[PDB]
RNA sequence: GUAACGGGGCUAAACCAUGCACCGAAGCUGCGGCAGCGACGCUUAUGCGUUGUUGGGUAGGGGAGCGUUCUGUAAGCCUGCGAAGGUGUGCUGUGAGGCAUGCUGGAGGUAUCAGAAGUGCGAAUGCUGACAUAAGUAACGAUAAAGCGGGUGAAAAGCCC
RNA sequence: CCCGGCGAGGGGAGUGAAAAAGAACCUGAAACCGUGUACGUACAAGCAGUGGGAGCACGCUUAGGCGUGUGACUGCGUACC
């Protein structure tokens, strides 16, 4: 059984027991969170879809780890015009394990 | 006091050179060239951070079109149908569905058709 | 730079860079274009300001209980060992002794020891006071200091 | 008649691929004694086709 | 108590203008002069 | 066992030498020596000598059989340039390098 | 999650016989190009060759609208001084009708190695019968 | 050189009238994160419950930092159970960077908070050194010419006879 | 002691803590020139990068997958002063 959900604007496909990186959701590192933003629950033979968000669908997802990802070197630059910026960034992420898709 | 501008300079060079790894010819050795190359890469990275999203969208849309046409519908019309339905499934997800579980895609197509009619 | 006003090569003709001198700073054995001279760096210490600073530091010392006040502090012979013994008795190491009337023997004793220093009541400086973490002062010395400062 | 850019080490290496010599395929053997020699050139001693012809 | 415990007031010790220290300085390349002027060159400007 | 033989400062460019080295790269020792012998190069003699030395070392110092040995590593490396002044036409001077050569020939029965 | 990308290991290319008898050229050609690309293929990537293999037949029996039979000139250069070469559509049909179709296909596909690969998958015929019977190719109305 | 759609091609895939749509920007919005500037409730060395708003930028103006040598702090502390340096690597910062460890190195380095500066190089036909590049290319200096025998020697077109 | 010209140079043996301290002698960076291993690369055009990424190799983990290297093909993109 796999499910489709939108969280933080961006939508993600997920299966049962899959670890997917999401955005920095300000919740404890060892806590179970529920998702009602589910668009599709796919059983295998009988898929379930309704309106923008499904009526009776809840995703039980365990928070695994908070942290900052890969560092990016934001180089802004202009040729011949004496200018050079360099900013760095690591995007804050929350890794989620999905314990089960509940209907 | 006089400061010998050596060790720090070396360090400065070092990071640039390490950034310039996998660069043909002078780019992975000669500093003048190397720094330039690194800068250009950075520029491109910046651009592509903002450009790559569009490429992926183009890909996903194309995939959807391929799938839609196989099922027997034009892409724009399909999208309109989806909008009418109010289901907020994005391009990426649709593409993924098309790639793997086709029954779901078929169902989606049917729904879109219903919305249209 | 000990050298020449001779141009190493001509202005136009030759293909090389536009040469002026071997003396030029952009060279091997050239000038330090901004060479330093024997310079006085001494800042104008305002007298009143100085006084204030002294007062402040003394107050701080008092607050910290590191300013120890004595009546009788004098070494009999010019003897370092005796001084050391005295220090041990009164529990001190890093110490500035300030005296009103300078005992010579004591001063002599104070010469070699790194942590111990004896100064006259009129001959004291802020950094020295700051430096030594347990400052010891005679009553007469203290009085003299007070007179100086007001 | 002068280069306008510096050519790579790569280019130079490529050029040098032909400039490398051809090794001699194999030595030639005298049948009587067993002397190893160059092709159609005589032995070190002066033997040729199993026969000493030159003393030097 | 120590020399490493005492610190000056903020604003009392200002940074200073180092002219010609790259791009990040901002006060670099030409420092604070501009381009090709008489006022730009060293030993430049005019009398009061 | 891998036994090293070096020659340092051969009055010829390492580049020139490399050609001969390549010819006998990876070959069986006696065969390699033979190849070197009938080679028409001057650098061919130096490398041959080095090989001989290596063989000798293997025989004496280690105690290895000549038959099993192979010419593994043969890195001909660049030597210090002896800078001499050659005058040219119209008062122009060229400091011509007289490049020397390092020749490392290593031999092993494996 | 992560976007799938096509693998030449996983990509299965089927075989299609295309009849060009009494049918309009350009539209057919474009369709062929699309097929070659994989713009119909569900697992399409613009970086991996995904599309199906094509045999096209009756290159001379293709239809053109209006004056195009004599009006349309197909230009190629020799690489020489005055080596600009003129060939009308009819003329092309006369000697080698297979060329025109191929050229069209080339025009309608990417200029790179992938484009070349796609082109390779097109095998052209002036006649009605194909020799590639062992592949079991299915005829599609293009 | 087709060369006056960008090209293939197109009788619509042109051109004009109308509508439903989708794409199409680093635009707006979504989620997250960082700041700069005001309004406010409480306070302070202001943090914020916040709240809004703002955040391309050359010359140029203002503000904030990091690091290098030295100075004190420091006869302090780490350090031959391995310093500086070199070289990797892993981590960590918004950035100059910083911390940790592997190997080499074989003796010094410097916390913290200050102070002082020949302080931070990619460009000056910069200067000095090293090393490429053309390249194993042109060249080897008069077009008065060698050629053989024997000799010594590791080896002889050049040296002796 | 052996090699080689009673050469150079080397290798042993020896000295020392160390010769990865041999007079070209402390450390020994970079360019530059190399060998060996890794993967790619001989129908494919362009600031040689970037983004995407097939595969192939190699480390781990108890599976799972991640790293690292390579990058065929591919979108965009014309150095730096
Ligand atoms: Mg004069
Ligand atoms: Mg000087
Ligand atoms: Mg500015
Ligand atoms: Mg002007
Ligand atoms: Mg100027
Ligand atoms: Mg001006
Ligand atoms: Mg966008
Ligand atoms: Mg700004
Ligand atoms: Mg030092
Ligand atoms: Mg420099
Ligand atoms: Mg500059
Ligand atoms: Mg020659
Ligand atoms: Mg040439
Ligand atoms: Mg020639
Ligand atoms: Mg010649
Ligand atoms: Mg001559
Ligand atoms: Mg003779």
């Amino acid at each position: 059984m796999y499910a489709v959900f939108q969280s933080g604007g961006k939508q993600h496909r997920v299966s049962e027991g899959q670890t997917v990186r999401l955005e920095k959701l300000d919740i404890a590192t060892g806590e179970t969170v529920e998702f009602a933003e589910v668009l599709m629950i796919a059983n295998g033979e009988e898929v379930k879809i309704g309106v923008p968000f499904v009526d009776g669908g809840v995703i039980k997802a365990e928070v695994v780890a908070h942290g900052r990802g890969e560092k990016v070197k934001i180089v802004k630059f202009r040729r011949r015009k004496h200018y050079r910026k360099q900013q760095g960034h690591r995007q804050w992420f929350t890794d989620v394990k999905i314990t089960g898709i509940s209907a | 006091a006089r400061v010998k501008r050596g060790v720090i300079a070396r360090a400065r060079h070092k990071k640039i050179l390490k950034q310039a790894k996998g660069y043909y010819g002078a780019r992975s050795r000669v500093y003048r060239v190397a720094f330039q190359a690194v800068i250009k890469a950075g520029q491109y990275a910046y651009r592509d951070r903002r450009q790559r999203k569009r490429q992926f969208r183009q890909l996903w849309i194309a995939r959807i079109n391929a799938a839609a046409r196989q099922n027997g519908i034009s892409y724009s019309k399909f999208i309109n149908g989806l909008k009418k339905a109010s289901v907020e499934i994005d391009r990426k997800i649709l593409a993924d569905i098309a790639v793997f579980d086709k029954v779901a895609f078929t169902a989606l197509v049917e729904k879109a058709k219903a919305a249209l009619a | 730079v000990t050298g020449s006003g001779k141009k190493p090569w001509r202005q136009k003709g030759t293909g090389r860079a536009r040469s002026g001198s071997i003396k030029s700073p952009i060279w091997r054995s050239g000038g330090v274009t901004f060479a330093a001279r024997p310079q006085d760096h001494s800042q104008k210490v305002n007298k009143k300001m100085y006084r204030g600073a002294l007062k402040s530091i003394l107050s701080e010392l008092v607050r910290q209980d590191r300013l120890i006040v004595v009546e009788k502090f004098s070494v009999e012979a010019p003897k370092t060992k005796l001084l050391a013994q005295k220090l041990k008795d009164m529990a001190l190491e890093d110490v500035l002794i300030i005296t009103g009337e300078l005992d010579e023997n004591l001063f002599l004793a104070a010469r070699n020891l790194h942590k111990v220093d004896v100064r006259d009541a009129t001959g004291i400086d802020p950094v020295s006071l700051i430096a030594f973490d347990k400052v010891v002062m005679t009553a007469d010395a203290v009085k003299q200091v007070e007179e100086m400062l007001a | 008649a002068v280069q306008q850019n510096k050519p790579t080490r790569s280019k130079r290496g490529m050029r040098r691929s032909h400039d490398a010599l051809t090794a001699v395929t194999s030595l030639s053997v005298d049948k009587t004694s067993g002397e190893k020699h160059l092709r159609h050139h005589i032995t070190a001693d002066g033997y040729y086709r199993g026969r000493k012809v030159i003393a030097k | 108590m120590r020399l490493n415990t005492l610190s000056p007031a903020e604003g009392s010790k200002k940074a200073g203008k180092r002219l010609g220290r790259g791009i990040g300085s901002g006060l670099g390349k030409t420092g604070g002069r501009g381009h090709k002027g008489q006022k730009s060159r060293s030993g430049g400007g005019v009398r009061r | 066992m891998e036994t090293i033989a070096k020659h340092r400062h051969a009055r010829s460019s390492a580049q020139k030498v490399r050609l001969v080295a390549d010819l006998i790269r990876g070959k069986k020792v006696s065969q390699a020596l033979d190849i070197l012998t009938y080679t028409n190069k001057k650098a061919a003699v130096l490398v041959k000598k080095v090989l001989e030395s290596a063989i000798a070392n293997a025989e004496h110092n280690d105690g290895a059989d000549i038959d099993d040995l192979k010419v593994t590593k043969i890195f001909v490396d660049e030597g210090p340039s002896m800078k001499r002044i050659m005058p040219r036409a119209k008062g122009r001077a060229d400091r011509i390098l007289k490049r020397t050569s390092h020749i490392t020939v290593v031999v092993s029965d494996r | 999650m992560k976007t799938f990308t096509a693998k030449p290991e996983t990509v299965k290319r089927d075989w299609y016989v295309v009849d060009a008898t009494g049918k309009t050229l350009g539209r057919l050609a474009t369709e062929l190009a699309r097929r070659l690309r994989g713009k119909h293929k569900a697992e399409y990537t613009p970086h991996v060759d995904t599309g199906d293999y094509i045999i096209v037949l009756n290159a001379d029996k293709v239809a053109v609208t209006g004056n195009k039979r004599t009006d349309k000139v197909y230009y190629h250069h020799t690489g020489h001084i005055g080596g600009i070469k003129q060939a009308t559509f009819e003329e092309m049909i006369a000697r080698r009708p297979e060329r025109v179709i191929e050229i069209a296909v080339k025009g309608m596909l990417p200029k790179g190695p992938l484009g070349r690969a796609m082109f390779r998958k097109l095998k052209v015929y002036a006649g009605n019968e194909h020799n590639h019977a062992a592949q079991q190719p299915q005829v599609l109305d293009i």
